[PDB]
């Protein structure tokens, strides 16, 4: 009937039919299993909770993300998540609707081929496609030229595209993302004292980072102001009922993006990687790339991230060049919106990977269409 | 990953 | 209806109807093809951009000039350029308007014969003509006697004509032109710190040469002044925004015309070739050739080239002889203006190559009319 | 006493006295700085490790090459490297021995002038010289006519010389070299599962390329054989003990030399540039240029590169002309051997740049002797 | 480099 | 050209 887009993120799975303006179902990409005993009989304690149900009762579960750094690690868990999506969230038999996915750049031929095989054999999707997330973000943005910064939960890549011709040599991929920021916040919350060590407590720390954390315009001045006993002190309420107070930790957690040396990473910040990717393109392209910066993902949902990135790039870029950053309010679902737009295109309807084309080349034809 | 980084 | 003149230069194609005082459409003789991946689908990417559109998006193209040094090399590219001209620039059907074309003197007969064949068979021009560029320049100058230095982009020829009787034995042809000067500028801009290698960067260097380059009256004194830390230092802004500073490079690039040994060319400078061509004529003729020097070509548009060549010739020529160099402000379009003048002449209306004449002699009747 | 030759390469600094047949000391041109906390006190922890010591403990350092593409970028780092060489490797006082250096052709006047200034002022060498690397390679080869392909770690230039008269207009310089091949190998080793990102991992990838990489005689047939599940699969052991398997990546990395489009470079391969440089000389010269092709640089050490380039040139060159490629076993130190031969010549002993000749014209007298 | 390429 | 020079 109609194509459905299932963007498999590194912590939030977004799925929905093509042509819609928003994902139909969004649930954490979490597979949880019971950890304690089973003294109660007849309560229907299943052997594995997947999705929102896993996070609902995370107090007795050991949550394990199947995808780490945009790379599938547990294929049984990924199959469980895909089945749960297709049969509980969209509530549609996948044997009819073609499926479109998203994959980060510089990601496996191995895992992508395995994902194609598992959806073509375990499920019976008549067609399938795999597209780079940044390209879908550019599609959703409505433009055709620009540099995309899709800072997902597990990966942070940067694909520069000019006039629809992506340059597959200035694509810079970074492993700094929301999971690493959550781990860093977990590590530095020990300073004030509140330290979270279990996976449910890791989810609590992720919620804290989502709610309170923000990016300062200048890190040194903000740190000095916070250390000078100022009003920069927010409070959060833990699920049990106890209130914690956060000092300079909330604007230090997302500073790792612009200073990866905080967790001992050699790579430069996201602003420096974006500038390097812009410089790696042709000289005549940078005029449009500087003025068509596109941001997507949700670790880009930090308040004030756009201003900080613009300031850093303008410092790096020549003074006589206009630097404009596009930060749409729908940055969280930009990749899915772009996928829905692409799957509904009339020209794209031939670029599918049909089952007839799949049965002849085996789990290797996916390299027919790589962005 | 297989070599370098975990995944 | 009315004849149209299409002067196919070695980098700037000029086309327009006869009788006009200026070409209707002037676009670079560039055919560009995409180089990177065609990731975006549905935006309308063509397989080859020709003309101004090719230079508008040169950052993702590999520009290739169909004409080098006045000889067409890629005949498919020339068919593309001629079709683009006739059907997008002049916006006329070539089946009705006779076409006048220009060719450099001392050129392969295969080139002109194939040009006539492709223009007479692929298109259906009822008549066609091929004329020497310097003869058209002399026509545009309004006189009937003189020596023409048509320093085009790919070739620099020199046809001396007295009283309308051109001498086809004092014609000196040089391969130094704007393309070689651009390549030398690319090679010597390296010394300061800027190395432009890609074709788009070659276009940028061509723009730099067009904007800043000039010919010094005396080379040694100017070089000494520039090396003595003087004010002879201009600045140019690259498309990326960063500003480069040029020292003595901006008057060393056009000095190659008067000293071909800079790029390892045995032949003498343009002034010496002009003096030799004047010498090779009859003794009673050069009294008018010395005083009727005519310049054409937008390369001959360097500031101070006229004074430099006048000084050099006066040094070479006898002291008691008046050396006058005519450098009209319309030197860039002098060949086209002369072609438009010639195609509108009442006497020239019979010297066309009609279709009946072509169909009886094959692609070899073009030698009925050679200047 | 005796002159010493210090060839400053783009990754391997080779230094030693003149008259010897091999460099005395060869160490990486790497300056490493500590990256982590200096917790332990009393270990003699230096603030910057340079040379072999930097690579010995690269797991806690941020290695930075002062040279990028045969060009000095960090002048303090080069001062450190030169001091380390002169005072730890050769163990000599530079105030007595004249020093000969090597510089790639088409290099900035600013870079070479600053190098001369820093060696004449920071050190007190009584004389100094700067010679083109390809000229020294031709000196080492023992002949006097030929075309040298010096594909170093940072630059790949090509200087054609006939009868000792080098033609400084057919010199073609390419920025493809061992560093770019290592970066491409890092990019494509991702596709199997190996994410080498840090500088130490870059050194590991460089070691992998040195050990396993080779150039195939035919690329498409080799790709077909590798993808047909053949035995073309080598194994490498990382320093942490885990064994990696490389498929077609080990002959795709050095194919970038013959196809620079792999990394988005417009320029043609090394074989095409060599053929173009040969064809840019005089017509009577190529009788010896085709038959006296000379190789240098330890990148040109890929197994089967000589046969591949011989086949490519024979395809390009006329079929009735003998094409011979000279690949001495000492290609890695050919430049240094030629420098040692030249510095020991009786005729060369007058062409030094004495301190008296330097203290009169400033750091600009070096242009007295340019090859 | 200063213009074109990095170095 | 065919012989001498490229074109
Ligand atoms: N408003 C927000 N504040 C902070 N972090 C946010 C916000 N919205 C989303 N995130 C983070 O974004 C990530 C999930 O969205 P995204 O970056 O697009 O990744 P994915 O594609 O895996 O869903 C998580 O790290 C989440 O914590
Ligand atoms: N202002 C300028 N200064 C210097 N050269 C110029 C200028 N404008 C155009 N040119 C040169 O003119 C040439 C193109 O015009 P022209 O000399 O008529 O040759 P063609 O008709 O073969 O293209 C190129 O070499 C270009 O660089
Ligand atoms: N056996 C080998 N196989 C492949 N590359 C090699 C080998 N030995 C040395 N190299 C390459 O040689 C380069 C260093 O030596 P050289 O080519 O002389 O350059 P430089 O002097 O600029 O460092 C590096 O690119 C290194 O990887
Ligand atoms: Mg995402
Ligand atoms: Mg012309
Ligand atoms: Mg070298």
């Amino acid at each position: 009937t109609t194509a459905l887009v299932c963007d498999n993120g590194s912590g939030l799975v977004k799925a929905g039919f093509a042509g819609d303006d928003a994902p139909r179902a969004v649930f954490p990409s979490i597979v949880g299993r019971p950890r304690h005993q089973g003294v109660m009989v007849g309560m229907g304690q299943k052997d594995s909770y997947v999705g929102d149900e896993a996070q609902s009762k995370r107090g007795i579960l050991t949550l394990k993300y199947p995808i780490e750094h945009g790379i599938i690690t547990n294929w049984d868990d990924m199959e469980k998540i895909w089945h749960h999506t297709f049969y509980n969230e969209l509530r549609v038999a996948p044997e009819e609707h073609p499926t479109l996915l998203t994959e980060a750049p510089l990601n496996p031929k191995a895992n992508r081929e395995k994902m194609t095989q598992i959806m073509f054999e375990t499920f019976n999707v008549p067609a399938m496609y795999v597209a780079i997330q940044a390209v879908l973000s550019l599609y959703a943005s409505g433009r055709t030229t620009g540099i995309v910064l899709d800072s997902g939960d597990g990966v942070t890549h940067n694909v520069p595209i000019y006039e629809g011709y992506a340059l597959p040599h200035a694509i810079m991929r970074l492993d700094l993302a929301g999971r690493d920021l959550t781990d860093y916040l977990m590590k530095i919350l020990t300073e004030r004292g509140y330290s979270f060590v279990t996976t449910a407590e890791r989810e609590i720390v992720r919620d804290i980072k989502e709610k309170l954390c923000y990016v300062a315009l200048d890190f040194e001045n903000e740190m000095a102001t916070a250390a000078s006993s100022s009003s920069l002190e927010k409070s959060y309420e833990l699920p049990d009922g106890q209130v914690i107070t956060i000092g300079n930790e909330h604007f230090r957690c997302p500073e790792t993006l612009f200073q990866p040396s905080f967790i001992g990473m050699e790579s430069a910040g996201i602003h420096e990687t974006t500038y390097n990717s812009i410089m790696k393109c042709d000289i005549d392209i940078r005029k449009d790339l500087y003025a068509n910066n596109v941001m997507s993902g949700g670790t880009t949902m930090y308040p004030g991230i756009a201003d900080r990135m613009q300031k850093e790039i303008t410092a790096l870029a020549p003074s006589t060049m206009k630097i404009k950053i596009i930060a749409p309010p729908e940055r969280k679902y930009s990749v899915w919106i772009g996928g829905s737009i692409l799957a509904s295109l009339s020209t794209f309807q031939q670029m599918w990977i049909t089952k007839q084309e799949y049965d002849e080349a085996g789990p290797s034809i996916v390299h027919r269409k790589c962005f | 990953w297989x070599a370098x980084c975990p995944a």
